[PDB]
RNA sequence: CCGCCGUUAGUUGCCAGCGGUUCGGCCGGGCACUCUAACGGGACUGCCCGCGAAAGCGGGAGGAAGGAGGGGACGACGUCUGGUCAGCAUGGCCCUUACGGCCUGGGCGACACACGUGCUACAAUGCCCACUACAAAGCGAUGCCACCCGGCAACGGGGAGCUAAUCGCAAAAAGGUGGGCCCAGUUCGGAUUGGGGUCUGCAACCCGACCCCAUGAAGCCGGAAUCGCUAGUAAUCGCGGAUCAGCCAUGC
């Protein structure tokens, strides 16, 4: 079962990156050093409502702080109060240039991530797997889309014995350049244990 | 060429009979060579002999050679096991002085392999 | 011994041939380019995850 | 005697910045040594597949260094103004050097 | 291989008289990657063939050639768990590239001192008709003849 | 005037310069017998010139560097024969056959991962 | 080992430097195995810790500048 | 990625072309030649001849290139109740003035046999000293160090240049001219060990590597048997870097 990411083999062209700007030798690990942690404290408090793209460009101290949300809405907050002290933290640790981006990819069926947090999210809030993550993929084939792939691993549902499970649909062709596919890894969880949620989502040949 | 003590090589090059010699290699020949003045291509046979002769006068009157350096070695070996400064103390057990690995490779300092019944093993199947 | 490996790389300690590198995205020391500060492994889950810039599948 | 070196990440965004200079370079002002490319640092690096022990079983990765060169001649008001203000170089870090 | 019938494809047409066989030779004298120094080698070893014989180089060579050129070879029949060890009329290009073969082969089973020596002087025993490459040829014939119960068992 | 040849063979580079004269076989500031010698490579870079034997007309003033040592000596002969299809494309279609313009692919093949040299694997233990 | 010295702990000189002026006990309990049994150490019981005990050695005087571990293995056994 | 040529590009390259030249691509100057890196064309049984009911087989040419032109990445559904909380999680159990946090040495380097992976050799296509040449890639700020001085050397002191196609690592070796060994457990082979220094680093005995003199043992080419390898491939020959204070570096 050796399916190299999908991000992994969009690579070349097929896919941008998560951050795109220079380092010279010496400083850019510092860079990755803070770049992530910053990542990882936006993924935590602020995750609530869907957010793929860990996106930031940046040079001489600037910083192209920039995301790629869902709801934007009630997640603004009351006035522009949540963005307010969060980007209050990230200026905080990262005394230099916060320059916030708070995005929205409208489809919900659209990149993989997404989907993959909405299934993970069904049995995180204990539910069917091959009923709530069928449906979820004849979601994703509804909205609009040339593939549906959604697999859930681990101690499914209950009994010691812990596997992946059967949610396809529609066409998943991969060992393609030019297909421009999402793929997303939700991390799904029970008491008795992990679940991996992995979300495939084909968009389109030669774009 | 009884130089020093009974070694004659003979009808070779100078520095290789000199090279089957205790206490000489090609170093301390070609600086034999050097220090007598006398030619490393012309043969040991064909030596002029008040050569032979001043060239014993170095070698014999310089450092020293098969007698003092294993004898030397037996004393300061006795110094290995005056106490047993731990590589001597380790050449007491007629073994390698160093520190390597005993578990399988001491061809040399250790005599042929003495053949045990092997012992078995662990279920690698 | 996990939590201490962390404290013992972070607050150095006393000569300069006491100190060694730390994946701080895994917490581990073994194969860890310095040049990233991430363990091949921390280099190659992100980069896998598409994280990576600078980086990329090495076709030569 | 105004001569840039240029730090980048991506080849193709490369050219669109030195284009950029290239176009407003000249047209402002007069020669510019057009785009010399100089050879990527093509940083060499390995690494085995699983957290584990299957020694061999690995994937090669790299760094793609894309650096180039402007080189101009003349001492255009213009060319400084605009083409020391006017710009975007979002993954592009550039080195400005007086010969 | 099961697919294809291989082949056997272009060497070199000596890169100083104009023929393979040569060169060919050359590439089985080869001292690992050197052909430099094996044709070097060679070459030497065919001026002082000139000057000792004056007798065209490749005529002496022609002779050896042919002098160790086993037209009969003892191979090892299919009856399963049954080799019964049969001759075969072998393809003359087998014949000749095991004949330079064993020629190379037998000249090095010499303890002589340097190449040259060892080649010219086998290659003239083994052209007159005495060599030890010739030796084990005529072994090989004989064989094919002492084969004669494997007269219908070949492949 | 000057006739120019391209010479490549596995990334050793030969620039050609044809003039008429004797032959002045001179590479990169040596005699060719000179530069080459103790190899039958040698000659055959002058094979190009020997199979269309007018080789003496020509003060063959070639330079060659990078690659290797026999990989240059063939880079030239192949630039050799660039140099005169330029004047006399005559020879283009004769040489063709000869096959004087097929250059090199028989190149160095990456050291791949996890062998002894390029097609070299380790040996088996389980025994 | 050093150069242009003799690698000795300073405790063994500090502690020399003071049961000598007075005379005073025998036994020395150094916790290091490092130092060099310099000639600054005459020929005394060495307690040194092995690794389980102090293995006490009688230095004699042709020691000289040739380290401390030297004198106990811990390596139980050997052949 | 690799090969043909094509466009722009010109502190590497460049007389190719001309002046000068401490007469060195060193100064002038050029961009077509090297190159570099984006942008392309280019091979499709498409054409020619024969053949089969078709696929397709063989032969002609053009052509850098034929008929899958060499490669890497990509490795499906699924198996193996495969492996891993000593990457990380995360589940369940057990420890909690200790299965926890720290210091000190010893150890993971033991030794009477055992496979497995590997290098070095057992020698004259040999190999020691010498004289000259051709790699490609990579790497280098308290890092790289040319060169001068110093020890016969190891290497040490001094001390110019570069965040680099401009400085440095650097010396390739294999080769080729020119010198020796004269089949000798050898001048092969360096294993083993004694007498001495170097640099690292708190520290080098047990536990670093490096150099000089002497020791120069095993070994005169490997049975049952098993490994690898379809063309720049086998073989042979060398280089950098990953971790790196140093190095166990024959590994990668």
């Amino acid at each position: 079962g050796n399916k190299i990411h999908p991000i992994g083999f969009r690579l070349g062209i097929t896919r941008d990156w998560e951050s795109r700007w220079y380092a010279g030798k010496k400083q850019y690990r510092h860079l990755l050093l803070e770049d992530q942690r910053i990542r990882g404290l936006l993924e935590k408090e602020l995750y609530s409502a869907g957010l793929a793209r860990v996106d930031i460009e940046r040079a001489a101290d600037n910083v192209a702080v920039t995301v790629h949300v869902a709801k934007p809405g009630v997640v603004i907050g009351r006035g522009g109060e949540r963005i307010r002290v969060l980007r209050e933290e990230l200026a905080k640790l990262t005394g230099k240039n916060v320059a916030l981006n708070v995005q929205e990819v409208q489809n919900p069926n659209l990149s993989a991530p997404l989907v993959a947090q909405r299934v993970a999210e069904q049995i995180e809030r204990r539910f069917a797997v091959r009923r709530a993550i069928k449906q979820a993929v004849q979601r994703v084939m509804e909205s609009g889309a040339k593939g549906a792939k959604v697999i859930v691993s681990g101690r499914i549902g209950g009994a010691e014995q812990a596997r992946t499970e059967w949610a396809a649909q529609g066409r998943v062709p991969l060992h393609t350049l030019r297909a421009n596919i999402d793929y997303g890894f939700a991390l799904a969880r029970t008491t008795y244990g992990v679940l991996g949620v992995k979300a495939y989502i084909f968009l389109g040949e030669v774009i | 060429a009884r130089i020093a003590g009974v070694e004659i090589p003979r009808n070779k090059r100078v520095d290789v009979a000199l090279t089957y010699i205790y206490g000489i290699g090609k170093a301390r020949a070609k600086e034999a060579l050097e220090k007598t003045g006398i030619n490393p291509a012309t043969r040991v046979k064909d030596l002029t002999e008040a050569e032979v002769v001043r060239l014993r006068e170095y070698v014999e009157n310089t450092w020293k050679l098969e007698g003092e350096l294993r004898a030397e070695v037996a004393a300061n070996i006795k110094r290995l096991m005056d106490i047993g400064c731990y590589r001597g103390l380790r050449h007491r057990r007629g073994l390698p002085v160093r520190g390597q690995r005993t578990r399988t490779n001491a061809r040399t300092r250790k005599g042929p392999r003495k053949t045990v019944a092997g012992k078995k093993k662990a279920p690698r199947k | 011994a996990r939590k201490a490996l962390i404290e013992k790389a972070k607050r150095t300690p006393k000569f300069k041939v006491r100190a060694y590198t730390r994946c701080v995205r895994c917490g581990r020391a073994r194969s860890v380019y310095r040049f990233f500060g991430l363990c091949r492994i921390c280099l190659r889950e992100l980069a896998h995850k598409g994280q990576l810039p600078g980086v990329r599948k090495a076709s030569w | 005697k105004i001569r840039i070196k240029l730090r980048g990440f991506d080849h193709k965004t490369l050219d669109a910045s030195a284009q950029k200079i290239v176009e407003a370079a000249r047209r402002s002002g007069a020669q510019v040594s057009g785009p010399i490319p100089l050879p990527t640092r093509v940083r060499r690096f390995t690494v085995i597949r699983g957290p584990f022990k299957h020694k061999d079983s690995r994937e090669h990765f790299e760094l793609r260094t894309h650096n180039r060169l402007v080189d101009i001649i003349n001492p255009n008001r213009k060319t400084i103004e605009q083409l020391m203000t006017l710009d975007l170089p979002t993954g592009v870090e550039i080195e400005i050097k007086t010969v | 291989a099961r697919r294809r019938r291989a082949e056997v494809r272009q060497l070199q047409p000596d890169l100083v008289y104009g023929d393979v066989l040569v060169t060919a030779f050359i590439n089985k004298i080869m001292r690992d990657g050197k052909k430099n120094l094996a044709a070097r080698i060679f070459y030497d070893a065919c001026k002082i063939i000139q000057e000792k014989t004056g007798q065209e180089p490749l005529k002496v060579f022609k002779q050896a050639v042919e002098n160790v050129k086993p037209r009969m070879e003892v191979r090892s029949r299919r009856v399963g768990g049954a080799n019964y060890q049969v001759p075969m009329e072998v393809s003359p290009r087998r014949q000749q590239s095991l004949a330079l073969r064993w020629l190379v082969q037998a000249a090095n089973q010499r303890p002589e001192r340097r190449a040259a020596v060892r080649i010219a002087h086998e290659l003239m025993d083994a052209a007159e008709g005495k060599g030890g490459a010739v030796k084990k040829k005529e072994d090989v014939e004989r064989m094919a003849e002492a084969n004669r119960a494997y007269a219908h068992y070949r492949w | 005037e000057q006739y120019y040849g391209t010479g490549r063979r596995k990334e050793a580079v030969a620039r050609v310069f044809l003039r008429p004269g004797n032959g002045k076989v001179t590479v990169n500031g040596q005699d060719f017998n000179e530069y080459f010698q103790g190899l039958v490579r040698a000659v055959a870079a002058l094979e190009p010139l020997r199979a269309v034997d007018a080789l003496g007309r020509f003060d063959a003033y070639i330079t060659v560097r990078g690659g290797g040592k026999s990989g240059q000596i063939d880079a030239i002969k192949l630039g050799i024969a660039r140099a005169l299809v330029q004047y006399n494309p005559d020879y283009r279609a004769k040489l063709k056959p000869l096959g004087f313009l097929t250059r090199d692919a028989r190149v160095v093949e990456r050291k791949k991962y996890g062998k002894h040299k390029a097609r070299r694997a380790p040996q088996y233990s389980k025994r | 080992s050093l150069k242009k010295g003799v690698f000795v702990d300073d405790h063994l000189l500090e502690k020399v430097l003071e049961l000598n002026a007075k005379g005073e006990k025998r036994l020395i309990k150094t916790w290091s195995r490092r130092s060099t049994i310099v000639p600054e150490m005459v020929g005394h019981t060495i307690a040194v810790y092995n690794g389980k005990q102090h293995v006490p050695v009688y230095i004699t005087e042709n020691m000289v500048g040739h380290k401390l571990g030297e004198f106990a293995p811990t390596r139980t056994y050997r052949g």
